[PDB]
RNA sequence: GGUUUCUCUUCAGAUCGCAUAAAUCUUUCGCCUUUUACUAAAGAUUUCCGUGGAGAGGAACAACCCCAAUUUUUUGAGGCCUUGCUUUGGCAAGGCUA
């Protein structure tokens, strides 16, 4: 039972589920998060305003208590689940606010990214930007370490950006995507970043203290892009055991992350698939795609 | 204005059942509750917390003095708050 | 906004009322406050053994007011 | 949707094809032939959006071919209902006066364009023409204000996002100062009854009631029958027909199809407001001294004083700051009691011709001292008016079809924009243009028509030849209904052309709207035509009274064409369908031949 | 079909439970007879009463339904015919609901009958006179006829906007047309009853300022509270007591004076009652799109932009309902005079029961508890929709009818030594009545009143009903005397003569729906029929 | 009557109306039945485009005489609403764009790319007569 | 601002400042702590956490519960909202 | 999300549409040569001028400093014991305080 929900009349950029496998956060260019159930008849309670623009990135923190919510007004706005007010924004980026990410079993540190070039951090108390990594292009997708020291951002240079937050300099440098890379993913063990690329070259990279030098650990081919231009970031499975991909094929891809082989090209979607999410405990798959439906799927 | 002191106002009428700050309960046909609470009613059947009894035809129940008020399942069906 | 005590019903009549602490008295309501505060005469207090001291008239605590009963029908 | 075109396109194709005869053309002749048969719906549509004289010139949407061979009016004329009373009873006010002034009141002269006179073109004139300032009679400027600005625009409020929905200019609101203006516009056409204790034994019940008993009251309308000891008799006072019908159970034997009298209002307490001062609350001369007067008072255990009371202080009336009443408050409070179209604030809108501005003059009860003749008038008014109470089901069944829209649809018709009358001037050019194409598509270089709808034989027609030259009442009454369309819009062209007068104007289409029997014939072929022919001559009679009753007397120059035209329209209503069928049926013939077998 | 009845019991403030619960309790119950001259607001002013109760009836804003009278014949005849069962929970300003059991009558002479027939089950009466007409016919006859039935009266003086609005008087005029109208009512009062003082003046609380077409109705006192709720700190009871009388206020000391403070100044009523209402009906009507969003302000009063737009009749009815809250001076009047069946049993009793009042059933019924012996009084008839049966129609006056159970009614000719005029029947259902429907119980104790099915064949007029088993001492209630006299004749017959038994059926069924309806059977065997 | 600036754009406006009673009062002896009427049409296109023009062009007739333009019928709104379009800029009218007006279902041929309409393909409107209007 | 209309409408166990420990649906919060609680139960005796021995004991029937803010002790989550 | 203007499809008027047109038959009546046309009644049945209800699709236009003596962040309800009841725990009462 796919279980399709209908009602984001507009493009779904994020489906996010909740660590708990409980609800979900979906929005896209609608401008509205809608906050679901997952048991019960699927009934979604509530829907989250004050982003005037397209919610360009949901996610949840480590908890699953506040919505991060970056969107094309230049805002990060965070959202408290249970109530779904906004608390606070974090403002200041000067052009689109593309890519949010929440620290792991840290202080809530949040680390965002935007098409002026820079990528901003943010430590949610004061109101403001820390630091800011001017790339020299647009950034498209940013991640955390979990040691919180990292972060990995991916961008239209073809060069995954590994900084480190006390150097304030350049530690690493992955090369390897032929175009715009779209969208970054760290596992839940930290070691493995899963990496998208509109090339359609899926890109597994290590982070340990001692390296390969060269982390082209595991190559997907399939996630299969196309004019529309879309940033697409990808899923890692709850045990690490499975890859999950939209793509602007009209399907949605799964790899084994060991065998590199595609277990699943599924369908259901009929236009290009923005995200693709797992859930928590069992093996169930959210796809939501430029079809603007979402799919609570199972395997 | 309280919801709750609504709920008591639409009480008249209907049954009422108050424990007192000494903890005894007294059953009676609501007629009158203010908002604060100071329920002047009729016909108390009022039962001590040992298991003494006594009733009265008529009786007040002053306001900060309210243990709690029960009222019959009519309610149970305001819902938009 | 400063609401009055709803005891003209009970008032110029006489009521067995508990005030805190085991007090029990019996005496003819004569007034009140806003702060429901009521001096009413002719108070007989029944102690808990059953000692009966008639004090005259007498204000009720307010804060202390336990509760009042009419001796009489309305 | 369909982009507009220019009017000067629809006038430069008509004018291309004034005469289907320049070799050049060829074809728009059998066309123009098939355009025909919808002719029935032109007329109707065309007549059905009447200029409404407190304005000068309208111009309206219209369906025209795209080869100019059929011209449909597109444009329904619904008004705010208020406005529209308020309108007529202005022009109520103006006709009365200006015949009041006019020392003699000549009359249109009826058809005044040769029948060999070839119509005049828009383009030629009445493009060029002044609009001979309309009828308009002048608001009060103070007390008139809020309806002042735009009474007498054409379509009022349609683009007003305060009072109409919007340009479907459906669902009217209003303000009650206009509304008490509109009342007063509009006075002399509205009843002053707030109780339905008139209508006792003159109602829907009591006169069904003497339908189906074949009883008759004084003042009432009589009908057919629905089917067809002497000693004892105790007698003091006769057991009477309206006792019949008051109590139609006990003194009447036998009931049948009987209803329920005496429905009894309260005689209600209406006094009038005169002159201003006068606070709209004050005991008025005509009411009665009070004089409380009975024994002792009583006593009440009241709260004497010295026990104790007192109140702490912010208590004030519920009303202080307010003053008691306004100054408009009076005309508020009629806004309590008017009739119908001035009791409201809120509503829908509704058509030009469902609006009875005249009704109940002729409800009316006992008008008691008028010549028989307009009494007789009245009762006519009660017949048919309580034919169509008692005849009044739901419509039972519906589909909402859509023709016009249907025929829009096509590439083959456009719509655009011209004058009302030259509309109607090309109305009837087509018109004329469609019968001699019949006649000569007959090959009757024999016969021939005007362009006053009078066909005439060159010569004294053989036996085949006149044999052949009878013509079907199909045929006959398209030629005569479109012969009140010659004499009502080149009425509507003269007025513009400036050679008569707008109240001279509207007198002439009263005159039509009452005289149309002495004007087109169509009875002769259709005999059941007679009972408009009746309300026809009645309301000309009615209108003649309630008109001549001041400085007016028995001459020319009423002018009151609503209701004519009204009922004309209702008419119509019913023949344009019927007379497509036949219309059909006789151009199957002319075309694909008579059914051999 | 020849009714309106209605099975779908639609929206209620109240619960059913509660009902029961007040059917049960014996104390908060008022039975009323709403009687009136003719047109004088009766079941407009309970249409008032019903659009107040369910919130999902209103007026249509055009022309005020009757929810109250039931019958096509009614509702085209325009006219007061048959008294009306109605039944209704009612707070009071305390809040307390009321167990009210109207029975809404005719204004009309020729149905004076069913307003006996209303009256005969009740125990208190409310009289409503129009401001404009007078006193006239029914107010004077009916007044009378409560008097010496022994039945509590009480005065709503109504469609005082007819004062307003259509005589427009200044208010110290309204006042004195207000005193020429109470005072009128009261002199009849005393002229037609004994030493028993039932003057009513409205410091007093037994008289209604209503309007039933605009939604106004109130008391002295209840103004007084509507004063207390804007400012709190006002108290009921004096301020009401100083609401009527030729008493001025001075508002230099701020205190009410007995004496005129100046020769220019406008009594206590004048300017607190008689000076709003005027200055309401007058802002509402006449100055709408200028200055009444102020004036609403003023008020306190919010009303949508949906509300505004609406027209005057429309806005006048909400601002009234706005503004008196809920319909609570009619109840507080009413509870203030208007005796429960305990203490309006004794001379329902008296006059009522034959058998005689101080007895075993006599006092049963004195204490009217829901355990003594069954005794229902009934007095009324009401048809089904199809009008083919009847049901009948009283009050309990001993003990507790339940469905399932036979019993033994006793007519109006039978006594207890000849034991020749009874019949015994099992009772088939229960009801409590609303004009459209009918809440079906199973326990209805005595103090309230009862529609039942299936003894209405042993019914001529009027009869009681007791159980079989037990109580060979009681008497049928004494039967009613009208306020007219059968004089009027009509002579029937049918066109088909063989079909003669059934139009005899007819006439039966008449003579037992019309209660002041008698039949003859002439000596040359003729139908005749002896009405009024 | 209108608002101001009036009397600087009414000289033209009623000069194109009288063009527009040249153009009815024209017979079509012997001509194209199409020919007898895109003269009208290209003298309303004409009275539109000055309008419009004025409008968003130029400018100098205001919200204010625009507005009075359009409602009182010297500017074809719906000719104005589809040049501010993309595509529908040179446009000679909108049935040339309109497909109800098509019988092999396709546009008017004045609206053919200069690169698809054959080198020397005078372009001809059926409903205008025009030249060319991509 | 949601501190009650959050959970409000799901069950909840509030031990009041006399100690009873009423379990309900939420009826509504109040800026006094004014509280009402449907379907109610109250526990004296003690709370269930998985009693073997019992764990439904000391519990009156309160239903259509309603206490003021006086007697607000303590607030926790207990059930889930009924479907009704 | 709100208002507004149009387009297209679906469905509904046992009192509605405070408006009121036309035909058909099929029964009675007369105009009184014939067919008509009618008559002027009925019964019903159709059609037309409107309408309702649901949706679907597009366009325009507003938008995203001091306080707590009856109901909770000052509350002085404090303690002990004797008796009893309880398997003990525990619980009921009064008294004394300072
Ligand atoms: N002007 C005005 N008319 C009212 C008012 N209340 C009722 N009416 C009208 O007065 C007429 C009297 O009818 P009812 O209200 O039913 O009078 P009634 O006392 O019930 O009289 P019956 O039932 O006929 O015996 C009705 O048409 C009402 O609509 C009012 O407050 N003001
Ligand atoms: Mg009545």
């Amino acid at each position: 039972p796919i279980m399709l929900l209908s009602g984001h009349e507009g493009e779904v950029y994020c489906c996010k589920f909740h660590p708990n496998g409980s609800t979900l956060a979906s929005a896209g260019f609608d401008r509205l998060i809608l906050l679901w159930n997952v048991y019960g008849d699927c009934d979604n309670y509530a829907t989250l305003k004050g982003h005037s623009g397209a919610v360009m990135e949901l996610h949840y923190n480590t908890d699953g208590s506040m919505l991060f919510s970056a969107s094309t007004d230049k805002t990060v706005a965070v959202w408290d689940s249970e109530t779904g007010e906004r608390v606070k924004r974090l403002k200041g980026h000067t052009s689109f606010v593309n890519s949010c990410y929440p620290a792991r079993r840290g202080p809530q540190l949040v680390c965002t990214g935007s098409d002026d070039g820079t990528v901003k951090l943010w430590d949610i108390r004061k109101k403001a930007a820390i630091q800011t990594f001017q790339n020299t292009y647009q950034v498209l997708a940013v991640t955390f370490n979990d040691t919180s020291d990292q972060i990995i951002s991916g961008g239209i240079d073809n060069d995954i950006k590994v900084w480190d937050l006390r150097q304030n300099k350049l530690t690493y440098t992955m090369r390897g995507h032929a175009d715009s890379v779209t969208g970054l993913s760290l596992s839940s063990e930290g070691s493995y970043l899963l990496s998208n690329a509109m090339d359609n070259t899926v890109r597994v990279w290590d982070v340990r203290p001692f390296a390969p030098k060269e982390r082209c650990v595991k190559i997907f081919q399939g996630n299969v892009h196309n004019f529309e231009k879309n940033l697409l970031r990808c899923s890692w499975s709850p045990d690490g055991s499975k890859i999950a991909a939209g793509s602007a094929d009209r399907f949605v891809y799964v790899w084994d992350t060991t065998s590199r082989r595609i277990l699943y090209k599924l369908p259901g979607h009929a236009g290009s698939i923005n995200e693709v999410a797992f859930h928590p405990d069992e093996p169930i798959i959210i796809s939501a795609s430029s079809d603007k439906r979402l799919y609570m799927g199972e395997i | 204005i309280g919801v709750p002191i609504k709920v008591l106002h639409e009480a008249e009428g209907h049954i009422v059942t108050c424990e007192t700050n000494t903890g005894e309960v007294y059953r009676g046909k609501l007629i009158e509750a203010e908002d604060n609470m100071n329920c002047q009613m009729s016909n108390i059947t009022v039962t001590y917390r040992d298991g003494r009894v006594a009733q009265l035809e008529q009786v007040y129940i002053r306001g900060s003095k309210i243990r709690f008020l029960i009222l019959p399942d009519m309610l149970k069906n305001m819902l938009k708050s | 906004k400063a609401h009055p005590p709803e005891l003209k019903k009970f008032m110029d009549k006489k009521l067995s009322l508990k005030l805190n602490g085991g007090r029990h008295v019996q005496g003819i309501l004569r007034g009140f406050d806003p702060f429901m505060n009521l001096v009413i005469d002719e108070c007989v207090e029944m102690a808990t053994s059953g000692q009966q001291n008639n004090i005259g008239m007498v204000v009720i605590r307010g804060n202390s007011i336990i509760m009042l009963e009419a001796l009489e029908r309305v | 949707q369909k982009e507009d075109m220019p009017p000067e396109h629809v006038r430069k194709i008509i004018r291309d094809h004034g005469d289907m005869t320049n070799r050049k053309f060829r074809h728009d002749k059998r066309v123009y032939l098939g355009a025909l048969k919808y002719m029935p719906h032109a007329v109707l549509k065309l007549l059905e959006n009447m200029p409404m004289p407190w304005e000068q010139i309208r111009d309206v949407p219209v369906l025209y071919h795209i080869t100019g061979a059929i011209s449909f009016v597109n444009e329904i004329p619904w008004v705010i209902e208020p406005v529209y009373i308020s309108q007529w009873g202005s022009m109520w006010i103006m006709m009365r006066r200006e015949k009041r002034d006019r020392r003699h009141f000549k009359r249109m002269r009826f058809p005044p364009f040769d029948d060999e006179e070839p119509p005049l073109d828009y383009a030629d004139n009445i493009l060029d023409v002044e609009p001979l300032e309309a009828i308009q009679l002048e608001l009060d400027p103070e007390e008139d204000a809020p309806v002042l600005d735009w009474f007498y625009d054409h379509q009022p409020l349609r683009d007003s996002r305060k009072y109409v929905n919007g340009s479907t200019y459906q669902r009217w609101q209003f303000t009650l100062p206009m509304m008490s203006t509109l009342y007063r516009l509009a006075n002399q056409l509205l009843t002053d009854l707030v109780d339905d204790n008139y209508f006792y034994l003159f109602d829907l019940k009591a006169f069904f009631t003497s339908k189906a008993l074949n009883m008759a009251i004084p003042g009432g309308p009589k009908f057919e029958p629905l089917v067809r000891d002497i000693n004892k008799i105790i007698i003091r006072q006769p057991i009477r027909t309206e006792y019949k019908i008051a109590f139609p159970y006990l003194y009447n034997n036998l009931p049948h199809h009987v209803h329920l009298t005496w429905y009894h209002t309260p005689n209600v307490v209406f006094i009038k407001t005169e002159d201003p001062d006068l606070p709209a609350f004050y005991f008025d001369p005509l009411i009665n001294p009070i004089s409380h007067r009975h024994s002792v008072k009583s006593q009440e255990p009241l709260p004497d004083d010295d026990e104790e009371f007192e109140l702490p202080e912010f208590v004030e009336p519920f009303l202080k700051d307010t003053p008691l009443y306004t100054d408009n408050t009076a005309n508020g409070i009629a806004l309590l009691w008017a009739p119908r179209p001035f009791n409201l604030r809120s509503g829908r809108t509704r058509r030009a011709l469902d609006i009875p501005l005249v009704k109940n003059w002729y409800r009316e009860h006992c008008p008691a001292g008028q010549p028989v003749k307009v009494r007789v008038s009245y009762q006519k008014l009660l017949k048919y008016y309580v034919l169509n109470a008692l005849k009044h089901r739901p419509p039972k069944a519906q589909k909402k079809r859509y023709l016009f829209r249907s025929f829009k649809a096509t590439k083959f018709f456009q719509s655009t924009k011209l004058d009302w009358v030259e509309v109607g001037l090309q109305v009837c050019r087509q018109g004329y243009n469609m019968l001699n194409l019949l006649i000569h598509r007959k090959n009757l270089n024999y016969l021939h028509l005007d362009y006053n709808f009078n066909l005439k034989p060159v010569k004294t027609l053989t036996t085949k030849e006149r044999k052949k030259s009878r013509f079907g009442n199909a045929f006959h009454l398209c030629r005569e209904v479109l012969r009140l369309t010659k004499l009502v819009v080149d009425s509507h062209v003269q007025y513009r052309l400036g050679n008569v007068d707008a109240f001279q104007l509207a007198d002439g289409l009263q005159y039509i709207f009452a005289h149309v029997g002495q004007l087109t014939g169509m009875y002769r072929y259709k005999y059941k035509l007679m009972r408009q022919i009746r309300m026809c001559k009645d309301l000309k009679h009615l209108i003649y009274y309630r008109f001549n009753t001041g400085p007016v007397g028995k001459g020319p120059g009423c002018g009151f064409w609503a209701a004519g035209w009204r009922v004309w329209l209702f008419f119509m209503r019913g023949i344009t369908p019927l007379l497509e069928r036949w219309l059909g049926n006789l151009l199957a013939r002319q075309f694909e031949g008579r059914h051999s077998k | 079909k020849f009714t309106l009845m209605e099975q779908t019991l639609p929206v209620t403030v109240y619960e059913m439970d509660f009902l029961a619960d007040l059917m049960d309790n014996s104390e908060l119950i008022r039975n009323v007879t709403l009687c009136g001259h003719l047109h004088h607001g009766k079941t407009c002013f309970v249409d008032c009463l019903i659009e107040q109760t369910h919130p999902e009836i209103r007026k249509r804003y055009d022309q005020d339904l009757c929810y109250t009278d039931i019958l096509f014949t009614e509702q085209e005849r325009g006219v007061g015919i048959k008294s009306t069962p109605v039944t209704v929970v009612l707070p009071d300003t305390k809040g307390k609901s009321y167990l009210f059991n109207i029975m809404d009558t005719p204004g009309h002479v020729n149905f004076s009958d069913e307003v006996t027939a209303g009256l005969r089950i009740s125990d208190g009466v409310v009289l409503f006179i129009d401001a404009a007409e007078g006193v006239m016919l029914n107010t004077e006859r009916l007044i009378k006829h409560a008097v010496q039935e022994r039945l509590a009266v009480t005065v709503c003086i109504n469609k005082i906007d007819r004062l307003i609005l259509e005589l427009k008087l200044p208010p110290t005029d309204a006042y004195y047309k207000l005193r020429h109208i109470v005072d009128e009512v009261n002199g009849l009062i005393s002229m037609y009853s004994t030493d028993e003082n039932l003057i009513l003046s409205p410091l007093l609380g037994n008289v209604c300022f209503s309007s039933s077409q605009y939604s106004i109705c109130f008391t002295l006192g209840s103004f007084a509270k509507i004063y207390a709720d804007t400012f709190g700190d006002i108290n009921y009871q004096e301020f009401a007591k100083r609401l009527w009388g030729d008493i001025y206020f001075n508002p230099k000391t701020r205190k009410f004076t007995k004496k005129a403070p100046t020769s220019s100044s406008q009594r206590s009523f004048v300017e607190f009652i008689l000076e709003p209402l005027y200055k309401i009906l007058a802002q509402v009507v006449g100055d709408v799109d200028t200055s009444l969003p102020r004036t609403l302000d003023e008020l306190g009063i919010h009303l949508t932009k949906e509300e505004l737009k609406l027209n005057i009749r429309p806005l006048l009815r909400l601002v009234c309902k706005k503004f008196f809250g809920e319909f609570t001076g009619f109840v507080d009047m009413c509870v203030q005079h208007i005796p429960s069946p305990k203490v309006g049993a004794k001379p329902k009793i008296e006059h009522t029961y034959t058998g005689g009042v101080d007895s075993d059933l006599g006092e049963a019924m004195s204490d009217c508890d829901p355990d003594g012996p069954l005794m229902c009084h009934t007095t009324k008839m009401y048809s089904t929709d199809d009008g083919v049966q009847f049901h009948a129609f009283g009050r309990v006056l001993s003990g507790t009818i339940h469905a399932g159970q036979p019993v033994k009614v006793l007519g109006e000719n039978y006594t207890l030594e000849d034991e020749e005029d009874s019949q015994i029947c099992t009772v088939g259902r229960l009801w409590i009545s609303v004009a459209r429907y009918h809440i079906e119980v199973n326990r209805v104790p005595a103090g309230n009143w009862v529609l039942i099915e299936g003894v209405d064949q042993p019914i001529v007029k009027t009869a009681t009903i007791t159980e079989p088993r037990g109580n060979e001492e009681a008497q049928i209630f004494r039967p009613l005397k009208f306020n007219t006299t059968s004089v009027i004749k009509i002579a029937v017959e049918p066109v088909n003569p063989s079909e003669l038994p059934k139009m005899l059926d007819g006439l039966r069924k008449v003579n037992k729906s019309y209660p002041s309806l008698t039949t003859k059977v002439e000596e040359s065997g003729e139908h005749v029929i002896l009405g009024t | 009557a209108p608002p101001d600036g009036w009397e600087l754009i009414e000289p033209t406006l009623d000069e194109l109306d009288q063009k527009m009673r040249e153009a009815e009062t024209e017979p079509h002896e012997g001509k194209r039945k199409v020919e007898s009427l895109w003269p009208i049409f290209r003298i309303h296109h004409q009275k539109t485009r000055y309008i419009f023009d004025l409008f968003y062009k130029r400018k100098a007739i205001s919200r204010e005489l625009y507005e009075y333009c359009i409602k009182e019928g010297y500017a074809d709104k719906n000719l104005i609403a589809k040049w501010k379009k993309q595509g529908y800029e040179n446009l000679c009218c909108l049935r040339c764009i309109q497909t109800r007006d098509t019988n092999f279902g396709t546009n008017c041929i004045c609206r053919v790319p200069k690169s698809k309409l054959e080198v020397g393909r005078i372009i001809e409107c059926t409903h205008c007569g025009c030249r060319g209007c991509s | 601002s949601s501190k009650m209309l959050q959970h409000i409408d799901y069950r909840m166990r509030c031990i009041l400042q006399d100690g009873r420990i009423f379990i309900g649906t939420f009826k509504a919060f109040d800026k006094h702590m004014n509280l009402i609680l449907c379907d109610c139960d109250e526990f004296r005796k003690i709370k269930p956490k998985n009693s073997k021995q019992a764990e439904r004991e000391e519990k009156r029937v309160l239903g259509l519960v309603l206490l003021r803010g006086e007697n607000l002790v303590s607030m926790t989550v207990e059930g889930p909202p009924p479907k009704d």
